[PDB]
Formats: structure tokens, C-alpha cells, sequence
């Protein structure tokens, strides 16, 4: 008994993504797709037991019993489709076999990039200095710090619903005396025109 | 109308401690299941109940046991907890089992962390950092940042509160925590979150901002012998007001 | 090989007399029972040695759990039928599912239900629809057909899963299911009739007919049933009435397992 | 309700010869519902050691059963099968005839 699906996939907002699932089972009684957002419960998406393609909204699922192969087709991707997608096959004894799941990552379409690194105000209740890399295009990747006393988070997409506005951001902080925002994201490849406002 | 309800949502355990997870469903289903989810694996069934009045082992029954109390309730029981049982436990239910194309309905999930000793449990340190003046004049937007650092295990829920009400618009909390020391297997964690508001909203001096972190830790019954304060379940917050 | 079939039966009784179970399930390959379960034992057990020797205990454990759930599901369904029939007393609810692997390689598949021993719902896996005999079955039909995935599931099980189980079981008991014991055929007399009697044959599928001067006598022939002898073989017969005023050339014809046989009466 | 009465057939496993050991069969088929009582009779007396198969199922939703005992036919002994069913006012007796 065996079921496989890719570990992780990345596509762009508005594009189309096809999540594959292959299974080697003794007997076949149906294939399920489930959606699981981070931290939450899996919910049922689709079911296929005969060959062909079943369409349902932006999603559609295909099954080939002979090839032992199914895919989940997501069209016109949106940020809310960022989740893990689990594949499950019911075998000859009606026992579910589960794939490891496929984490789907959606890069947002940044209309007006404006990459910049900002120094945030110190908090009188903390010894840390905090720098915010923000407003860069989705092609930019943020690398973890090479220094042990500097902490850098991966990029995060926030959406301001009132302004219909999306932006990427990463945060770097440290309590080291020599820490500065001009050099916080030095181990990453940031855009050429990244705005570095002057200090005081 | 409530679906599948399972408790507790978080739990820390010492090696050898007893624990029982509850699961109920008000959908009049007959089949109930207990799964454990682990990084890199598909769901693995522990025990299932085909109908009221019968249960049977799943794929990984060793170290567990169950009781189909009635039609609604199906509880998972750990006799002597072990570090290998650290996992997220999901309970599910279906109308029938083996009857065709019936889907599963899952509960919210239960995050268990089993430790040899509790001496390395830590609540988070929370601090709020106010927006950059350069960001406001360049983008006409203001980004606050909340840092929850130094906590263990990863049993935290971060939320932003604006003028006393919880907000979600303009928020980006990290989906996965940051290991403060990636080398160690028991490293304490860090978590960052951002709240981005308009410059005009930040510049009202009577707007109140607060990020709070709900930490799930020890309870009254947990023995504590360390010098520092007992890392009980608690809420740690930090605040900031608007500046004109 | 010959045509072979696999089928599973379910029986439910609403208000059974004391001792008798309210649920029974028996599986068959051809005319041999292979599996059994009832609401008294609450265990699924093999009914054939070549089934018990080739299926591990984890198989009987798994399907015991399934049938405990199906027993309850069958109890629920019978309560619903008898309430909507407005019927009091003890009533029966039956189910049969299975498939055939024919000689030429083609397959068939069937699934149907019965209430009080009469047809109730018959599945058509080619139109993906249910046939309802009355308005109580018509209500069940609309509910079962609203779940299009359930119809598709049964079509796959009948056409693919059932056939694959049948091939598996055919190999487990091929010493029994694929053997041939040819029949012993005799004629004798018994107001005078001719009796063509066969016995000691397997499989139980046999054709016996009388012929008068070369033409068939289908309207005048009397056919006995094919009966089990109790030792794994079967017996049957076919009689015909003799004309006291004219002599004719009566000859018995027997067909069994690809071999034709003729006995001329002198 | 359509209740169907049992068809009763009594016969020997082998062609019976007097003095030669054989088996007497009573095959009860085509009845519905499934409650039934079957007895083998020797000279009008119930036989103690009687065997029977499990209740079997037919495609037409009726049931069938086989009751059998080991015996040795003699010229004097008479054999019969006695079946009782919900469709029978009183038990029906079918004598073995060869
Ligand atoms: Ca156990
Ligand atoms: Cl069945």
C-alpha cells in the first residue's frame, strides 16, 4: 500500500495549479481530496471513483483508475487557497490510506512594489531593535540570518481589506549593540532600489 | 449544529502521565475515528468505532486505548505518556463506515507535547514596536510589529486588539514559529506578527493598539520545582497608543 | 473456464421470535457458502476450508467490524421501510449484491433489495439508476439517487472490485470450484413413463431433455429439480409419458460441462 | 405479505439397495419467511441424530435447507419427512418413495 503527492508547491495569484496524487493499492474504492489550512481541521473537497474529471467551482478533480493517478486542479488562485491538500484512497477493505499532503504556497501579485527597510521604534519594555523589510515583490526571497544573535522571519503577506492592498514583509531583530537595519538583511538578495531611510 | 467538538486544544504532559482526550458530535453519525498527524506523514488511524457498541485497533494502537461512550462520544486515552506520542490528534466522524463515498468530518484538533520534565517550559515575552516615521511619510501607512519570543512548547495564539475589539484586517502572523537556536532539539521559539493601518488611523492619539498572546502551559496539578515562576497557562500582552 | 459468480446476501427481521437472529449475512461462490455472520455471534466466520486457510485473521477481524456497523444500518433501514408501509408485526428485509465472470470473459453485476421476499429496489449500473416497485421504494430511490457519488461507487465495486474478489476466491478453492465430476445417467420405467435419472455430478449445472423421433417435446416433458446429494455432488431427473397405442423412438439427452450424452430407449 | 410454502423432496444420496448403507435427504426449498422446523421420520418416529445445512439463500429471495441422516434401507422400514411452516395449518408429511 502506497500513496504519494509532492511535498510543497508554489504558484502565483490568479494562475492555475495542478496537485498530483499517485497510489499503489490492492483494490480501489474511491479517492478523496481534503483541504487543511494551517492550524485547522481538514475539510472535504472532492471524491472520484470512476474515471474522468469532476468540476465544482474554481476546483476540479480528475481520476484515472488504470494509471492509479488523480489530480486536483485549482483555477484562478487566491491567497485563501494557501493550505495543505491531502489525498486519501479507500482500499479493498474500505480503509483510508492518506498521503503526506501538499502545502500550496501562493505568491501575491504586487502591483506597485516599493521595497524598503525600516527601523521601528524601540519599546521601553524590551532590549531588542526591530527592522521591517516590507513592500517588496513576490520574487524576493528572505534568507535566515547567518548570525546567531540575529533573528529573521520568513516573508508574510498581509491584506488591508479597506484599501484592497497587499504587501510582503519580513522582520529582523536583535539586542546586539552593533545591530543596524542597514545590515540586518545582508545575507538575503534584496532589490537594487530598496529604500534605506537615513538614521538619526 | 456544532459539528465535531474535541478538547483540550493544547496540553503539556510529563513522561508517564495519564491523559484523556474528549470527542463529541451532534450530527447523529455512527462511525468515529481518532487520528494522529505528524510532520512528513499522512494521517495515521489509532482507533475507530464502526458503530455504537464496537471499536477496533487502527494502524498505530500501541500506547493508546479508547471508549465509545455512546453514539455521540468517543474518547482517546493515553495510559503512560511517551515522547513519541507528541503529535496533533484529530477526531473524525462519518455517517457510516465502509458505506460508499461518505466523507469524514474532523474536529478542531488537539496539540499534545510530552516532555521528560517540565523544567524547560517557558511563557512568551511579548513586546510591541511602533511604526517607523520614515514608513509613514513614504507610504502613508503604519506597520506595528509584535514579537513573542522565548516560549516553549509551541502552544501560543496571537491576536491583535484595536480599541478593545479583535481585528484581522491588515494582520500577518507567522504561520510557523522560529527556532531561536536551530541546533538544539528543545530550542525555545519566537513568533512575529504585523498590523498595518493607514497613516491617518495611526495618527489619532486616542486609538489603542494591543497584541496579546495566549500561552498554554502548566496547570494547578503540575509539580514545579524550579526557581523561576511556574509557566502556567496565561495571557501575555503589550500595548501602544497612537501618536500625532 | 466455466461461468462463476460471487454474491453476498443480507437478511433482516423486524420482530423475530426468541432465539432467531434479526440479521444474517452469507457469501457464496457459485453454490458454495464462503462467509457467514449473524447478530447472535457478532463474528464473521468462513464457511469453506479453502477460505479459512487463505485469509488471515486480520481479514476476519476487519469485516467483523464492518458487519456490526452494517447490521445496525440494516436495522435502521428496515425500521424506515416498515414505518412508511404502516406495517405491524415481523417483516423481512433482504439484500443481494454480486457479479458473474462468464465463460467468454464478459462480466455482469447486480444489486437489489427485497421486502417480505418481493422485489423492492433493483440497481441498473449502466443507467446509474434504481428501479422502484412501489411508492415506498420510490422514496428511497430519490434519496439514493440524489447522492450521485454513491451510484458511481457501486458501479465501480460491481464492475471492478467484485470481479477481482471472485478471481481471488476462484484460485483459493480451484480444487473444488473448477473440477468436473461427470454424471451417471440411467433410464427406467414407472400408466407408463420413462425416467431419465442423473446423479453424482458437479458442477450442478446440467441440461436434461427428452426427444421423440428426433424432435423436442418441451411441452410434454416433466423436469425434476437439481438436488444436492450431500457429498458435494448433485442429482436430477426428467420424465415423459409413453404413448400406449403407438411406439416411438424416445432418447434422453444430457448436457454437462461441455459433453453431450444420448441414451436411446430400445 | 406473500408467504410461500416450502417445497419438500425426499431422496437418497445414492440409489438405495436394501441392506446397503446410504443417506436419506429431505431438501426443503422455496419457502418464505425463514422460520421452519424439519424432522426425519422412521416408521412414524422422529430420528434423533439428524444433520442439516445452514439456512441458504436463493436469488428469488426464498430460502432452502437440506436435512439428512445416515441410514440403511430395509424392506420393512418406512421413511418420511415432516415439515412445519407458517404457511402450513398442520405439519405436512412426505414419505420416501423409491
Ligand atoms: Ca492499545
Ligand atoms: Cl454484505
Amino acid at each position: 500500500q502506497n500513496i504519494d503527492q509532492p511535498t510543497e508547491m508554489t504558484a502565483t495569484e490568479g494562475a492555475i495549479v495542478q496537485i498530483n496524487c499517485t497510489y499503489q493499492t490492492s483494490g480501489f474504492n474511491g479517492l478523496f481530496w481534503y483541504q487543511q489550512h494551517a492550524g485547522e481541521a481538514p475539510t472535504f473537497l472532492s471524491y472520484n471513483v470512476l474515471d474522468g474529471l469532476e468540476e465544482k467551482g474554481r476546483f476540479s478533480s480528475f481520476l484515472s483508475r488504470s494509471k492509479g493517478y488523480s489530480y486536483l486542479l485549482l483555477k484562478e488562485l487566491q491567497m485563501k487557497d494557501s493550505a495543505s491538500y491531502l489525498c486519501a484512497v479507500k482500499d479493498s477493505n474500505y480503509q483510508l490510506i492518506w498521503g503526506a499532503g501538499t502545502k500550496l504556497i501562493i505568491k501575491p501579485d504586487i502591483q506597485n512594489p516599493d521595497p524598503a527597510v525600516y527601523q521601528l521604534r524601540d519599546s521601553k519594555s524590551s532590549d531588542k531593535s526591530v527592522c521591517l523589510f516590507t513592500d517588496f515583490d513576490s520574487q524576493t526571497n528572505v534568507s535566515q540570518s547567518k548570525d546567531s544573535d540575529v533573528y529573521i522571519t520568513d516573508k508574510c503577506v498581509l491584506d488591508m481589506r479597506s484599501m484592497d492592498f497587499k504587501s510582503n514583509s519580513a522582520v529582523a531583530w536583535s539586542n546586539k549593540s552593533d545591530f543596524a537595519c542597514a545590515n540586518a538583511f545582508n545575507n538575503s538578495i534584496i532589490p537594487e532600489d530598496t529604500f534605506f531611510p537615513s538614521p538619526e | 449544529n456544532a459539528g465535531v467538538t474535541q478538547t483540550p486544544k493544547f496540553q503539556v504532559l510529563k513522561t508517564g502521565q495519564s491523559m484523556t482526550l474528549q470527542c463529541a458530535q451532534d450530527m447523529n453519525h455512527n462511525s468515529m475515528y481518532w487520528y494522529r498527524q505528524d510532520p512528513g506523514m499522512g494521517l495515521r488511524l489509532i482507533y475507530y468505532s464502526a458503530s455504537e457498541g464496537t471499536t477496533d485497533k487502527g494502524e498505530v494502537p500501541n500506547g493508546y486505548n479508547v471508549s465509545r461512550l455512546n453514539k455521540r462520544e468517543f474518547s482517546l486515552r493515553l495510559e503512560s505518556a511517551a515522547p513519541s506520542q507528541t503529535s496533533v490528534y484529530f477526531c473524525a466522524s462519518s455517517v457510516w463506515t465502509g458505506e460508499g463515498s461518505g466523507e469524514l468530518f474532523f474536529g478542531e484538533g488537539s496539540r499534545l507535547t510530552v516532555l521528560e520534565d517540565l523544567k524547560n517550559v517557558f511563557p512568551p515575552e511579548v513586546a510591541v514596536f511602533e511604526p517607523s516615521e520614515a514608513e509613514i511619510s513614504h507610504t502613508q501607512k503604519a506597520t506595528l510589529v509584535c514579537l513573542a519570543t522565548g516560549f516553549y512548547p509551541d502552544h501560543v495564539e496571537l491576536s491583535w486588539w484595536v480599541n478593545g475589539k479583535e481585528v484581522h484586517s491588515g494582520v500577518c502572523t507567522d504561520p510557523q514559529p522560529l527556532k531561536e537556536q536551530p541546533a538544539l532539539n528543545d530550542s525555545r521559539y519566537a513568533l512575529s506578527s504585523r498590523l498595518r493601518v493607514s497613516a491617518t488611523f495611526w495618527q489619532n492619539p486616542r486609538n489603542h493598539f494591543r497584541c496579546q498572546v495566549q500561552f498554554y502551559g502548566l496547570s494547578e496539578n503540575d509539580e514545579w520545582t524550579q526557581d523561576r515562576a511556574k509557566p502556567v497557562t496565561q495571557i501575555v500582552s503589550a500595548e501602544a497608543w497612537g501618536r500625532a | 473456464m466455466r461461468t462463476h459468480s460471487l454474491r453476498y446476501f443480507r437478511l433482516g427481521v423486524s420482530d423475530p421470535i426468541h432465539g432467531v437472529p434479526e440479521f444474517i449475512s452469507v457469501g457464496y461462490v457459485d453454490s458454495h457458502p464462503i462467509t457467514t455472520y449473524d447478530s447472535v455471534t457478532r463474528q464473521k466466520e468462513p464457511r469453506a476450508p479453502w477460505m479459512a486457510e487463505n485469509l488471515a485473521p486480520d481479514h476476519w477481524e476487519r469485516y467483523t467490524q464492518l458487519l456490526r456497523g452494517w447490521q445496525q444500518m440494516f436495522k435502521v433501514e428496515l425500521k424506515r421501510l416498515q414505518r412508511h408501509y404502516n406495517h405491524s408485526g415481523s417483516h423481512t428485509y433482504q439484500r443481494m449484491i454480486g457479479c458473474e465472470l462468464l465463460e467468454d470473459g464478459s462480466t455482469t453485476g447486480f444489486l437489489q433489495y427485497a421486502y417480505d421476499g418481493q422485489d423492492f429496489l433493483i440497481f441498473n449500473k449502466d443507467t446509474l439508476s434504481w428501479l422502484a416497485v412501489d411508492n415506498v421504494a420510490h422514496t428511497i430511490k430519490q434519496a439514493w439517487e440524489a447522492n450521485q457519488h454513491e451510484l458511481l461507487y457501486q458501479k465501480n465495486w460491481l464492475e471492478e472490485e467484485c470481479i477481482a474478489w471472485l478471481k481471488r476466491f476462484l484460485e483459493y478453492g480451484k480444487d473444488t470450484l473448477q473440477r468436473t465430476e461427470p454424471p451417471l445417467v440411467r433410464v427406467n420405467r414407472k400408466v407408463t413413463a420413462l425416467f431419465c435419472k442423473a446423479h453424482g455430478f458437479y458442477p450442478p449445472e446440467i441440461y436434461m431433455t427428452w426427444m421423440k423421433n428426433g424432435e423436442e417435446i418441451v411441452q410434454e416433458i416433466d423436469y425434476g429439480d437439481i438436488l444436492p446429494s450431500g457429498d458435494g455432488t448433485y442429482q436430477a431427473w426428467a420424465s415423459i409419458e409413453l404413448d400406449p397405442q403407438s411406439s416411438n423412438l424416445y432418447s434422453c439427452h444430457v448436457e454437462h460441462s461441455g459433453v453431450h450424452m444420448v441414451l436411446q430407449v430400445p | 405479505m406473500i408467504q410461500r410454502t416450502p417445497k419438500i423432496q425426499v431422496y437418497s444420496r445414492h440409489p438405495a439397495e436394501n441392506g446397503k448403507s446410504n443417506f436419506l435427504n429431505c431438501y426443503v426449498s422455496g419457502f418464505h419467511p425463514s422460520d421452519i422446523e424439519v424432522d426425519l421420520l422412521k416408521n412414524g418416529e422422529r430420528i434423533e441424530k439428524v444433520e442439516h445445512s445452514d439456512l441458504s439463500f436463493s436469488k428469488d429471495w426464498s430460502f432452502y435447507l437440506l436435512y439428512y441422516t445416515e441410514f440403511t434401507p430395509t424392506e420393512k422400514d418406512e421413511y418420511a419427512c415432516r415439515v412445519n411452516h407458517v404457511t402450513l395449518s398442520q405439519p405436512k408429511i412426505v414419505k420416501w418413495d423409491r
